């Protein structure tokens, strides 16, 4: 996240990192339920990646966070590497979470939820902070930004934005490499719910242009589904 | 559900 | 690719398109013989999609053409989808190509095969000839750039350049979405053999900024051991 | 391999 600020340690509960097997991470997920992560499908999860649920600073020593293995990749088959349409992948845990102080689940919406154009939202991760830098941040971020209309959207990205995505920023933050997958939470009744995740925007992570985000509630249906099924 | 035990603090509202 | 001009058909035999069952070209790719393909590890390839060769002009439908499915795909262990290091996957066809005129195979290079910097090599594709554009070009375009070396490359993009990347370019074209997964080739002993596989760059596609390779030399041993073992 | 029965053509080289 570009022009963000440190997160308070343990505040977005549901914020995992997923990482390879040498604990590098490449990209952010958040849980549903204690056996289900949601993530970006671009970012090529495997079964031999790991999700670290509770962690605050990766650059900590100590610190209680649970390295949970992926049982199973759900990725959404109309996802489209060319268009990044339908940028939603699920993993199911081989072993369940568990719930603390620290570590819990963020709501999904219904279908037919509806979040205005203008509410103010929160996205976190650990992506880079500036495009430039060689690494990603040790501590999670975050940055409230503004959720955008499609049609406002499209000033800026044209027909790149389709039905299933939602766009938010442009407004001196951004989300950027490597927090892919992270939430995009807005409040709706007094709970965090997820209304996107972090999915593509410029290669300058440029704080002016917003970033593009798989848009829940067009792709809540299929998640729900899949978890009935499996 | 979206309601974490430890509050988070934003500048933006 | 930006700047680049039409192919004459037929002339890049390698040269394959990877589509959804609807004919939507996501990615290239490169038969290296008559069962297998090489791609990018981001182009997210599934058994649904299909390798299509013998293409020139993908808006005709009266082309001979090879419609060919996929019975497995072996993505590199390596790759990271946040550096974009290793990118590269091979698919195994469930039916072999059959080589002819427009369709036949691609030389390897061996792990040692060097290439200096400032070669002409060529790069193919139908991806997009403007990042602006909305759709892909429907016939194969290709452009003539040079090699860069991987110090020269890091001037651009800094510690991002890994070793198992290559960059070309920088000189009034470029790569572009949709590009990725096809051919970076050099003639090496009287015969184009593949150096590089498209994997990113810029997301304007700007000119002036070279493109990112996966660098064949460092990964041909893992390609030949996959194929050995299968 | 490498060769092709149909010859490029290319501006640039
Ligand atoms: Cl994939």
């Amino acid at each position: 996240i570009v022009n963000g600020e440190e997160a308070v340690p343990g505040s977005w509960p549901w914020q995992v990192s997923l990482q390879d097997k040498t604990g590098f991470h490449f990209c952010g997920g958040s849980l549903i339920n204690e056996n289900w992560v949601v993530t970006a499908a671009h970012c090529g999860v495997t079964t031999s990646d790991v999700v670290v649920a509770g962690e605050f600073d990766q650059g900590s020593s100590s610190e209680k966070i649970q390295k949970l293995k992926i049982a199973k990749v759900f990725k959404n088959s109309k996802y489209n590497s060319l268009t990044i349409n339908n940028d939603i992948t699920l993993l199911k845990l081989s072993t369940a979470a568990s719930f603390s102080q620290t570590v819990s689940a963020v709501c999904l919406p219904s279908a037919s939820d509806d979040f205005a154009a203008g509410t103010t939202c929160v996205t976190t991760g650990w992506g880079l902070t500036r495009y430039t830098n060689a690494n990603t941040p040790d501590r999670l971020q975050q940055a409230s930004l503004p959720l955008l209309s499609n049609t406002n959207c499209k000033k800026y990205w044209g027909t790149k934005i389709k039905d299933a995505m939602i766009c938010a920023g442009a407004s001196g933050v951004s989300s950027c490499m490597g927090d892919s997958g992270g939430p995009l939470v807005c409040k709706k009744n007094g709970a965090w719910t997820l209304v996107g995740i972090v999915s593509w925007g410029s290669s300058t992570c440029s704080t002016s242009t917003p970033g593009v985000y798989a848009r829940v509630t067009a792709l809540v249906n299929w998640v729900q589904q899949t978890l009935a099924a499996n | 559900c979206g309601v974490p035990a430890i509050q988070p603090v934003l500048s933006g509202l």
